[PDB]
DNA sequence: CTCTCTCGCTGACCTCTCGATG
RNA sequence: AUCGAGAGG
DNA sequence: TCAGCGAGAGAG
């Protein structure tokens, strides 16, 4: 059902249009009690149900009610193998570069210009 | 780096490429099988 | 077809191609429902098809045609 | 010879011919002296605790003390905790005594219990501080110029380091930094231009004298104090944040402060005599005077009047131990509190405060026992048998904090050197990855006060050899020559021969009478403790004798123990020094002895004043080692025997009568029969499974913790769903097992027994911490425990109150009162309560205990590098057998003989059929019941044999009793003693073989047992000593059809503990390839792994009947695709 | 759920490194934030904008500007540029290798009952490993309905499952493979033989292809379900279509050590042996005598042979005649297959002999009677060996008579030569390859002698005579009939041991005087250590040299394969003389 | 135009046991 | 799971 | 550590 892998750099249209959720500024899964935070790095709504066709908050818990999203929680009922899948994204609040694109032997981003590595080194380290 | 710079393409003709997807090697008794793609190309 | 395969690789042409023929023949005696052309002798499906083989009766063709007559 | 009493029962016949002028030490003294010179007193304060106290020591410091531990050793191996005592301290602000910590503690052999496991601490061999100056061979550059360094190495601080330039320039480097021109540092030593002209010139040479300096000078970009103090700044700490406060005190601080450079004693010794000074002593900071006179000899040796130093010499490494170790450590912890203390006395208070508020042990003891647990030479410790610990605790290690890598050290670090001739054993060592980096100590070897390995010599004078004996070092003994300890000597102590070949300066040859210095002690100065236990080793190959050195210490101890026919003597050293037996501490009787237990009564003039006078011996009994195996101790003595001191009244694991036993006697024929021993298979007799020779015992233990969660609480209970009434009928009222009963795989036993893994229940153990709530078993056994223990301590103390009582009723209520006090701290001690882990409530260990007995596919070996796997158990009526029908134990291929050169085990075996042959003479005068005098005539006749031996046994002073018991334990063979170097001859072996009755050759004609028929020519059959290694067929097969998978890669798990597969890596993968077989690749690589829906249909489809597959797309691409696109690169499939 | 969390038997948890460096991004972009809100000076800001970009560098690839980020201990956390690289990334772990169903492991034993095409295997593996085959064929019979009824069953071990085992591995293939995979013949098929006990028996005319050994040695065992790889198994894998070497011409199943032994021994022959000079009518009487004990192995005799030779047209013609031969000859003339002359067996066998002998049947008769032949060979070998009785004692190991006087004579010389040194004649450094000479020379002398006196020793009586001829000695026999010995190991055990070595690589000036029958003093035991040592470092640091280079080599000509019949180019390379047949 | 000389950057089979730390 | 230590082919 | 290679400054 294929025949060949292509590669090539990301847009920030590419990257959103992955996620199935927004930005995740909380941190983790509340120790206390083993629900995911709403909104973080561990998410029903952003991944998915953390078990098989059931809601977090429990009101739905039916085959029937598949494809139904939550109005309390909003979580879908789904599989939990979707975990497996979705991903997500986060807003920075300013650019950054990309290490891989600054720090090689033939480096990229500073070669479509002309300076050497050393200058526009010191320029992105704000000095 | 260098492939996603250029935007390069993999048509998996090799041994190592069919055995990371998951495929019959193009080689002994596979190698009619593969045979039967390209005249289907 | 025991201890040695070499007579039916004379007969068929190559090893690469005696794997798929044998591997046919025998699909159709364990799952479709067939009879062999050969004494059983308590054999299992691909020693019946390797014998088979080594005697003349079975190549590509004579399945080709097989099939041909059946539809 | 006067005999002990112990060694009059069986005295072993020795062949050696060169007079003992030395004891062999005490075998662990590496470890007790080293830890002696860390808790002791020392009122000269130079050795422990008090120089660290001394050393950083407002608040004033008086002395310290050690208290009393709260358990002993055996209740902290119990109970599972570490055996310390605490430390107190008496410091001045007010006088106070504070509390600092707990320090663990050395038991009698040499180890320490640390969580209730015994540990052992390696010592470590490392470079000695001072200066070194080398020089690279060549390839640095191309011109193919050599260049010269020089070096300074600390105990602590930083390095210094001086080199050349392939242009004849100075350069130094700081913490192997970038380089800077040489001159700087003189120009931060307040030297101008005109001065430092005056040091190095007086006038400028080509070939004698050099112009290295002003050229350097030249290249100098600076001429200034504070520019070259800027320039170290800067090239020290990048930014540049140039001050003149800043740039003084980092220079004052590289070097010159005590508080952050320490030249020790020793380094200090080793840089004044690498410089031809006169004193030893001095500071432990450097001066101007010394960095010129490097700069001075550097210069020298590039001009040529000099030589650069050998790296891998022994006299410039030294050792460390454990008491060494621990120093350092505390003080790191120590110098942490000074800081809070100084922080502390800045806020301003006075009157109500006071010494212990100011101190905080925390940091003290995390450090303690940080080292004490997670160091890398802190080490679980190895209890196979009585040799594995020997060799454990006589170990050096290259490695370490401040060693080397195993993978980063080359070639010449790894090889012997001349100097380790009588200091490191050149055979054992590690065959892996480690080979050269480990070592192990020599017999005789020391050290002397500063750490560095030493060996002692017969002193000469005037032409005879004295007994006197002095102990040299590396660097001295290559001023002297020195004898073999091969030379002949007459009764007056005169050299017999004009020539003697000598060793001097690092070669060996030929010197007259009077130009020899010292002489060497012995014949096995040269090698360690456990290659001195193998026979007739001068006729094997190194290689080989490495192997079995190695090999000898992987035996497992059997049902009963058996001593060697042929020895070297040194089994009763090694048993008695590893302490796993019981010796007297005092002469006396024995009064009561049974299975468990030892009563001695003290002799009369060996008694302390007002004391009761009787010595009691408590035995160990069916317990655990660190590998699973099985320790038990035996008596072996009678009621009413004399016993004097150092006597063995018990015997441990793989001990017979007081002689290390690691393996038994069998009878062995070379030659081929049917292919069953091809390439090194072993063929054995089913006489030899009839008679348990080789069943070993295996001890395991299993633990079950009921947890304290919140959710649900959890208790033991005995009612269990969804299971039959026979299920519950081995488990008691309270739901746990009872003593004695027979589980096999898959049985409750706290509720869980492994598949597969049988035995019997020997031990059950309850564990409680101070919370609420108890069982009506741990009511019965829990408590009872604690009653049987204080049962125990009742029983001990009636013996002395008895005796006591009898002594006074010929003062009552003291000795009452005492034996009440006494009784009431027992009972204390013994019901204290034990401190958990958070969250658990109580734990239950319960032990089993299985047999094993050999079976085809079990390993075997013998002492001289000789290894097999056992192929087939044959009936006795197939065996070989001989012309009075006897048959054989076992068969061996006599191919396997000439390709390793180990021509030794021939030799053993001879000589092993000689010491036999003398039993059977025995054993039928013991049957006849014949008269004493011909047993004393035999016997004597026997014990005479040899070429001038040392020996010299006489039994005329021997009671009628005595030669009837020695005779009665001399039926089954006679031992024999041949020492390493110095052994028996051909001759003598022919000698003992003519005296049994015996052919000379060694070989006599057999007969097919399946036949009768003889064999065309004779064969060579005789006994040798065989061992049982701890790699058993029991431990390794296993297989699996389908089980349970990870979790990110969906992929079945690794390893037998946890049901695992086996792993098909690239290679296979290549041979398939090669094969040209897609469909088996295919198979495996889908189907057998990481298609989920793949797996089942393949599952289904073969329990209906039809072979067939329907492969997919593994989990794992998936997981690849998604962490490529989560580094923001875009990857995906093109289906059009 | 590519990087979850972990429960633990206690309260706490294990988590990943990437949770970290996500929250310490998070955590610093959000400081970032509020910055912007409360409008705080450029300066405060702009040390903020250099933290980010240092966070972010830590998550992608770390310590590409060195400033690594540790955790809990004092160790470097793992970025997402470190799972995809390295010899622990997902490429060289999970991709090109992976672990497997249906697989076994365990010790390898010898079973010389054996035929070619078989191998033994345990039945407490063969159960777990044919599971579901014989669930299926329990519910074929209607023993059970459900599929737990099985399961109990087969747990019970009732006596009615060992024969459905029996049944389902009838003619089912097995593969067996040895770690070190260093070639294609490390892995093969064989057919199971169900046995007692724990470990699998192997055969011995396999083991040189794998490298194999009896000293503790495993191996693990794997099995093919789909009808494909049956076929494949059997028709590319099994071991009786390996017999010739990938790499070159030249045969590897070859019989070696006893085999050779016991051949050896037959073939030999002797002078006024017992039964010597008789008229025989065939090889059936020579076993005839052999057996009733009338005539020796050895004894030389006239027999009546039938021979068979090929014609052009492909038949079979027979020749009759008498040949002067052996007793052990004309016995093993009975195993070797009709096409054949008689003179290939006229003779004393060694390892080339047997080697050539099997190389000349697959020439001239073809595959399916080689597997005969070899199989045969081991067998008589096998029964041959036992029967002689060899066997080593001390009394082989004859020292010359003459090695004290050539010892003496040179140390004499080189005692002379120092007469030449002490008053000025040659150079400092003129002595020293003077002396070595002289060692080298008596060495070779005193070597000479030792192989001179033990190859030839009868002095045996031939009807009255006194006559010569080869010798029966156990460690010449074995040396001589390539076995396992060498001549050069033979001068170590009976000879001397002639010049050590320096660690740097000189030569020490006197040599190692003697042999291993008698023993050696400490110091040359000492001396003898150096190269030992020296010797195992090298076996045990370089075998990765050899693997990176494989690894390499397999790398960059992966994909080459044959895809076309005739090029039709007329070039080529012109081949000269290494004999020019075996070049062509 | 063209040899020297620093200075980083990437590379070096399979299986088993123990403890301490998450 | 990671780290450290040891062992076998 | 050690071996190997390319990128970058030098002094003509
Ligand atoms: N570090 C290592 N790396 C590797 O990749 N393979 C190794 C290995 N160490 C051992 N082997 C394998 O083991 C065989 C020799 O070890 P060994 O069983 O003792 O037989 P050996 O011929 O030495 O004769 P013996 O000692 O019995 O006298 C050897 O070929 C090899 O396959
Ligand atoms: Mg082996
Ligand atoms: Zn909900």
């Amino acid at each position: 059902e294929f025949d060949a892998i292509k590669i090539a750099l990301a847009s920030p249209d590419m990257i959103r249009s992955w996620s199935f959720g927004e930005v995740k500024k909380p941190e983790t899964i509340n120790y206390r009690t083993f629900k995911p935070e709403r909104d973080g790095l561990f998410c029903a709504r952003i991944f998915g149900p953390v078990k098989d066709y059931e809601c977090l908050c429990g009101k739905y818990k039916r085959l029937k009610h598949r494809g139904v999203i939550c109005e309390k929680c909003g979580v879908e009922v789904t599989q939990t193998k979707v975990r497996r899948e979705r991903m997500g994204h986060i807003e920075l609040a300013s650019p950054t570069a990309h290490i891989w694109f600054l720090k090689s032997l033939p480096s990229r981003i500073g070669l479509l210009l002309d300076m050497p590595l050393r200058d526009i080194e010191r320029v992105l380290y704000f000095e | 780096t260098e492939a996603a710079v250029a935007g390069k393409r993999d048509e998996l003709r090799g041994l190592k490429e069919n055995v990371i997807v998951g495929r019959l090697i193009p080689a002994g008794t596979g190698y009619a099988y593969h045979q039967d793609r390209m005249r289907r190309r | 077809a025991r201890v040695t395969v070499q007579d039916a690789v004379e007969k068929i042409g190559n090893r690469f191609d005696l794997v798929l023929v044998a591997a046919r023949r025998a699909r159709q005696m364990q799952v479709g429902g067939k009879d062999p052309l050969v004494p059983e002798e308590n054999d299992k499906t691909t020693v019946i098809a390797l014998r088979e083989i080594e005697e003349g009766l079975i190549n590509n063709q004579i399945l080709d045609v097989r099939e041909r007559q059946e539809q | 010879m006067v005999y002990s009493y112990t060694e009059k029962k069986r005295i072993r016949k020795d062949f050696g011919k060169r007079p003992q002028v030395l004891d062999v030490p005490y075998l662990l003294s590496i470890q007790l002296d080293s830890f002696q010179k860390f808790i002791e007193q020392d009122p000269e304060g130079q050795y422990g605790l008090e120089a660290a106290f001394r050393s950083v020591f407002e608040l004033q410091y008086v002395s310290y003390r050690l208290g009393e531990p709260v358990f002993d050793v055996q209740e902290c191996q119990i109970r599972g905790v570490t055996y310390s005592a605490p430390l107190r301290v008496k410091l001045r602000l007010k006088e106070q005594e504070v509390y600092m910590g707990e320090i663990p503690l050395m038991t009698d052999n040499g180890t320490f219990v640390i969580n209730g496991t015994e540990r052992v601490i390696v010592s470590q061999l490392h470079r000695s501080p001072g200066v070194f100056f080398d020089s690279d061979k060549g390839k640095t550059h191309s011109s193919g110029k050599v260049l010269y360094n020089a070096r300074i190495i600390p105990y602590r601080g930083s390095w210094l380091d001086f080199e050349f330039d392939p242009k004849d320039n100075l350069f130094v480097r700081i913490d192997r930094r970038r380089k800077l021109p040489a001159t700087i540092i003189l120009r931060a030593l307040n030297y101008t231009t005109e001065q430092i002209l005056d040091l190095f010139f007086e006038f400028t040479n080509d070939l004698d004298h050099g112009p290295y300096i002003s050229e350097t000078l030249r290249v100098d970009p600076t001429n200034d104090r504070l520019s070259a103090l800027v320039e170290i700044y800067r090239m020290m700490r990048p930014g540049e944040p140039p001050t003149r406060e800043a740039a003084e005190s980092l220079f004052e601080n590289l070097f010159f402060s005590e508080d952050r450079y320490d030249l020790s004693a020793v380094g200090r010794m080793k840089f004044n005599r690498s410089l031809l000074r006169e004193e030893i002593e001095g500071s432990g900071i450097l001066s101007k005077d010394d960095i010129i006179d490097v700069m001075k000899k550097l210069i020298d040796i590039r001009n040529g009047k000099g030589e650069v130093d050998d790296i891998d010499h022994l006299g410039n490494r030294r050792i460390r131990s454990v008491g060494e170790m621990a120093e350092n450590q505390f003080r790191v912890g120590l110098v942490r509190v000074e800081r809070a203390v100084k922080e502390r006395l800045s806020l301003g208070d006075l009157d109500t405060l006071m010494p212990q508020d100011m101190i905080n042990a925390k940091p003290i003891s995390a450090a303690v026992k940080e080292f004490f647990g997670s160091s890398q030479l802190s080490q679980f410790m190895d209890q196979n048998n009585p040799l594995s610990e020997i060799t454990h605790k006589r170990r050096i290690s290259a490695l370490g904090p401040g060693g080397l890598t195993r993978e980063r050290a080359g070639f010449e670090v790894r090889d012997v050197h001349p100097t380790h001739y009588g200091r490191v054993c050149p055979i054992e060592t590690p065959e892996g990855p480690n080979i050269g980096l480990i070592n192990s100590l020599s017999v005789y070897a020391q050290t002397n006060e500063y750490g560095f390995l030493e060996t002692p010599y017969r002193k000469v004078t005037d032409g005879v050899v004295t007994d006197e004996i002095h102990y040299l070092s590396a660097i001295e003994e290559g001023n002297y020559v020195i004898a073999q300890a091969n030379s002949n000597l007459d009764e007056e102590g005169h050299f017999v021969e004009d020539l003697v070949t000598c060793r001097s300066k690092g070669e060996s040859s030929l010197f007259s009478r009077d130009q020899v210095d010292y002489m060497d002690v012995s014949t096995q100065q040269v090698v360690s403790v456990g290659a001195s236990l193998i026979p007739f080793l001068e006729h094997d190959d190194a290689n080989r004798a490495l192997m079995g050195a190695n090999m000898q210490r992987q035996a497992v101890p059997t049902l009963r123990a058996d001593k060697p026919l042929v020895g070297t003597g040194m089994e009763r050293a090694v048993a008695v020094d590893s302490g796993v037996t019981a010796v007297a501490k005092r002469g006396g009787v024995v009064q009561y002895v049974d299975a468990s237990r030892i009563v001695i009564k003290v002799n009369e003039d060996e008694m302390y004043p007002g004391e009761a006078g009787i010595d009691i011996y408590n035995l160990t009994k069916y317990t655990r080692s660190n590998q699973n195996t099985c320790i038990n101790q035996m008596p072996c003595v009678s009621l009413g025997e004399p016993v004097e001191r150092g006597d063995v009244l018990a015997d441990g694991p793989s001990t017979d009568l007081g002689e290390l036993a690691l393996g038994q006697n069998m009878r062995v024929a070379f030659m081929p029969w049917n292919g069953y021993n091809f390439e090194d298979s072993i063929l054995v007799s089913e006489r030899v499974v009839q008679e348990d020779r080789f069943t070993t015992i295996h001890i395991q233990e299993l633990a079950c913790v009921s947890r304290d969660t919140k959710l649900g609480p959890e208790e033991i209970t005995a009612d269990i769903p969804n299971v039959g009434e026979a299920a519950l009928s081995k488990l008691d009222e309270s739901g746990i097992v009872y003593i004695g009963a027979e589980v096999t795989g898959g049985d409750i036993l706290v509720g869980r027994v492994p598949n597969g893994v049988s035995g019997t229940v020997i031990d059950v153990q309850v564990f409680t911490r101070d919370g609420v709530e108890k069982d009506k078993r741990a009511l019965e056994i829990e408590e009872m425990q604690l009653k049987q223990a204080k049962k125990d301590l009742s029983e001990e103390l009636q013996i002395l109150e008895a005796g006591l009582f009898s002594r006074i009723r010929a003062q009552y209520d003291e000795l009452k009162h005492e034996f009440e006090k006494k009784l009431e701290a027992k009972r204390r001690k013994i019901t204290q309560g034990d401190d958990l882990a958070p969250g658990v409530l109580k734990i239950v260990k319960v032990y089993l205990a299985v047999k094993r007995r050999i079976q085809p596919g079990d390993k075997m070996a013998g002492r001289h590098g000789n290894k097999g796997v056992i192929s087939k158990i044959n009936p006795i009526e197939d065996m070989p057998y001989d012309e009075n029908g006897t048959p054989v134990d076992i068969v061996l291929n006599p191919l396997g003989v000439p390709s390793r050169m180990n021509i030794g085990q021939i030799l053993e075996t001879h000589l092993g059929m000689a010491a036999k042959g003398i039993g059977d003479k025995i054993n039928a005068m013991l049957k006849q019941q014949q008269e004493v005098a011909k047993l004393r005539e035999f016997i004597q006749r026997a014990y005479d044999l040899g070429a001038d031996v040392r020996q010299k046994v006489d039994l005329s002073t021997f009671s009628d009793e005595e030669v009837m018991r020695l005779a009665e334990n001399l039926r089954k063979g006679m031992p024999i003693a041949t020492p390493v170097f110095d052994g028996a001859k051909e001759a003598e072996i022919k000698e003992l073989l003519k005296l049994g009755d015996l052919p000379t050759s060694g070989q006599i004609r057999l007969y097919d047992g399946r036949t009768g028929e003889q064999f065309e020519r004779p064969v060579t059959v005789g006994y040798m000593y065989m061992l049982k290694l701890n790699h058993l067929v029991d431990d390794k097969m296993h297989a699996r059809s389908t089980g349970s998978y990870s979790l990110v890669t969906q992929q079945p798990l690794g390893g037998k503990a946890q049901f695992g597969g086996q792993r098909f890596g690239e290679m296979e993968v290549w041979a398939l390839e090669a094969y040209g077989a897609a469909y088996t690749l295919q198979e495996m690589l889908t189907v057998k792994s990481d298609d989920v829906n793949g797996r089942t249909k393949m599952y289904k489809n073969i329990v209906d009947g039809n072979h067939q597959m329907e492969p997919g797309m593994p989990e794992s691409f998936n997981v690849l695709l998604k962490e490529i696109r989560s580094l923001g690169i875009n990857i995906e499939l093109e289906d059009e | 759920d590519l990087r979850p969390l972990v429960p633990l038997d206690g309260g706490r948890f294990a988590t990943s490194d990437l949770n970290d460096l996500y929250r310490r991004v998070i955590n610093r972009n959000n400081r970032l934030k509020r910055l912007l809100d409360l409008a705080a000076p450029d300066i405060i800001v702009r040390n903020e904008k250099r933290m980010l970009q240092e966070a972010v560098d830590a998550l992608l690839d770390n310590g590409r500007r060195g400033r690594a980020i540790t955790g809990s201990n004092k160790r470097p956390l793992k970025s997402l540029a470190d799972m995809i690289k390295g010899k622990q990334g997902r490429f060289r772990q999970n991709l090109l290798g992976k672990r497997v169903d249906y697989s076994g492991r365990s010790v390898i034993t010898v079973g010389p009952y054996l035929r070619l095409h078989q191998c033994g295997l345990p039945k407490k593996m063969a159960l777990e490993l044919f599971k579901p085959f014989i669930y299926g064929k329990l519910e074929l019979r209607g023993l059970a309905t459900t599929i737990k009824a099985a399961k109990k069953m087969v747990e019970r071990e009732e006596a009615v499952v060992w024969d459905i085992l029996d049944e389902v591995i009838r003619e089912h293939p097995v593969l067996l493979n040895r770690a070190p995979t260093l070639h294609r013949l490390g892995i093969q098929a064989f057919e199971p033989v169900l046995i007692e006990g724990k470990a699998i028996q192997l055969h011995p005319l396999v083991c040189a292809a794998y490298n194999a050994d009896f000293d503790g040695d495993q191996m693990a065992v794997h099995v093919p379900l789909t009808l494909e790889a049956q076929l494949e198994a059997r028709a590319l894998m099994m071991s009786t279509n390996n017999i010739l070497s990938p790499a070159n011409g030249e045969p590897i199943i070859v019989p070696s050590q006893d085999v050779v032994l016991g051949l050896y021994y037959m073939t030999r022959d002797c002078v006024n042996a017992k039964g010597e000079g008789m008229v025989l009518t065939g090889p059936k009487e020579a076993e005839r005598l052999y057996r009733s004990g009338l005539a020796s192995l050895h004894a030389r005799v006239k027999v009546r042979i039938t021979e068979y030779e090929k014609d052009a047209n492909g038949e079979l013609v027979a020749k009759t005649s008498l040949k002067d031969t052996t007793v052990g000859r004309a016995i093993l003339w009975m195993i070797v297959p009709k096409g054949l002359p008689y003179s290939i067996v006229n003779q004393a066998l060694g390892k080339k002999a047997i080697s050539k002998m099997l190389n000349t049947c697959y020439r001239i008769l073809g595959l399916k009677p080689t597997v005969i032949f070899a199989d045969q060979i081991m067998y008589t070998g096998f029964a041959y060996a036992a029967r002689s009785g060899a066997s080593v004692g001390i009394d082989d190991m004859v020292i010359p008579e003459k090695k004290h006087e050539i010892i003496s004579e040179a140390e004499a010389e080189v005692a002379e030569i120092q007469e030449q040194f002490q008053s000025g004649l040659v150079t400092a450094g003129e002595r020293y390859n003077k002396v070595i000479d002289i060692w080298a020379a008596a060495n070779d002398r005193v070597s000479k002698a030792m192989m001179d006196n033990l190859q030839t020793e009868t002095v045996i009586n031939r009807d009255g005579q006194e006559e010569k001829q080869v010798s029966f000695n156990s460690i010449y026999m074995m040396a001589d009939s390539g076995a396992r010995g060498s001549a050069a190991q033979i001068r170590q055990l009976a000879g001397m041991r002639g010049l050590m070595a320096k660690p740097d690589g000189s030569i020490i000036e006197t040599p190692i005087t003697a042999n291993f029958r008698e023993g050696l003093n400490v110091l040359q035991y000492f001396i003898s250590t150096h190269g030992a040592r020296k010797g195992l470092a090298d076996t045990a640091l370089k075998t990765a040299n050899s693997g990176y280079l494989t690894r390499r080599l397999v790398d960059v000509a992966q994909d080459l394969v044959v895809t076309e019949d005739d090029c039709g180019t007329h070039e080529g390379i012109m081949m000269t003389p290494e004999p020019l047949r075996d070049r062509v």
